[PDB]
């Protein structure tokens, strides 16, 4: 999609969807150079808050500049992310015997992974055949 | 380590029933943070080809943990 | 990450007699003996406000209430941005919203989430430098 | 990507006698004991 966004009201235009952008460099033969901008954004109706569109604008955003073999798989980048999370609330003698303390206490955990790798390959093609 | 009280400044001195006047508030807190980082230097294409193996093999075992069989490509 | 807080107070409301009434109102841990003889009115009408694990021993007018609460969360993040690059060149990962902020209403955009950026520097051997 | 929640409280309201009432009030997880002894003012009129 293609959406507005506040600049004030003087709003904008701005671009929200699966992008990519690249710039190659080509040698007369192997090891291509490539000039990467790709992002994923997103939007998001869930978590709004008192004001406008909370536009994940960037949910991946890589801009980055590497050399390539042509036909070799690559990762460019990546992000593991973990999380574990665990808050309780209890009277402070009995929560803690460890045969009755479910009965009083008050437990909140949380877990959370987040995994991305973003992989490139490049294809070189100079005759029409290989096209 | 935070502490407030609030007592009655007679009855809450005496260590006996010190408890059974005062009203006291504790907070402790800790936040532990260390960044680290960790460069490999990749010159030719055999060490490139080898990082993007292990990530592969790494991702595709997340794929390994409905939730049905996920799919290699043209490696 | 992580902490506890520890509450715990006992509140003497020992009204023998006389204009007055000889209560110990510590307005500390939430609930308090003037908002629990106001509260005798709420439990007419309204019925309250609230607070804290409570237990009140009284004879109805000769009252004691204990008041405690053990607040104890904890937390562990990690995070593992990672990305290739040539030397020289920004390299970038962004990942999570783009929020708007404002600047007056003149609002503007701006990114919100775990992020990296490098740049590296590279001698024909060991001991790189980074930015 | 994913997460996994577990919320889980117990919450004990013996009013046994006398002004007050020995509630274990835990305004941790939704619900809690204040809000249900209103919640019986709720059952009267909006049961909400």
């Amino acid at each position: 999609q293609n959406v507005p966004f506040q600049t004030g009201t003087t709003v904008e235009r701005k671009d929200i969807g699966v992008s990519l952008k690249v710039t190659p460099h080509i040698n007369d033969g192997a090891a291509l150079r490539l000039e990467i901008e790709q992002e994923i954004s997103a939007l998001l109706p869930n978590a709004q808050q008192r004001n406008n569109t909370d536009l994940i604008t960037s949910k991946r955003s890589i801009k980055s500049t590497i050399l390539a073999e042509n036909g070799q798989v690559i990762v460019i980048g990546g992000l593991i992310q973990d999380d574990v999370s665990q808050a309780e609330s209890k009277v402070p003698l009995l929560g803690d015997i460890p045969l009755l303390g479910r009965l009083f206490r008050s437990t909140k955990d949380t877990h959370t992974k987040r995994n991305l790798m973003v992989f490139l390959r490049p294809t070189v093609v100079r005759d029409s055949a290989g096209l | 380590v935070s502490q407030a009280e609030s007592k009655v400044p007679l009855l809450g001195d005496i260590p006996l029933l010190g408890r059974l006047f005062r009203s006291t508030k504790d907070t402790h807190t800790k936040r532990n943070l260390m960044v680290f980082l960790r460069p490999t230097v990749v010159r030719d294409s055999a060490g490139l080809a080898a990082l993007s193996g292990k990530k592969y093999s790494d991702i595709r075992v997340i794929d390994g943990t409905p939730t049905n069989a996920n799919q290699l490509f043209d490696g | 990450s992580g902490d506890i807080q520890d509450a715990v107070g006992v509140q003497w409301a020992i009204n023998k007699g006389g204009m007055g009434g000889t209560k110990t109102n510590f307005a500390n841990t939430g609930l308090s003996i003037g908002t629990l003889l106001q509260s005798l009115e709420s439990n007419k009408a309204p019925e309250s406000i609230p607070d804290g694990a409570i237990v009140g021993i009284g004879s109805s007018s000769f009252g004691a209430l204990v008041t405690a609460l053990s607040a104890n969360t904890k937390s562990n993040l990690l995070s593992t941005p990672s990305l290739l690059t040539l030397d020289n060149q920004k390299a970038e990962i962004l990942v999570g919203q783009n929020v708007p902020f404002q600047t007056g209403t003149t609002v503007e955009r701006k990114d919100i989430g775990v992020s990296l950026k490098v740049t590296p520097h590279i001698n024909d051997g060991a001991a790189l430098r980074l930015e």
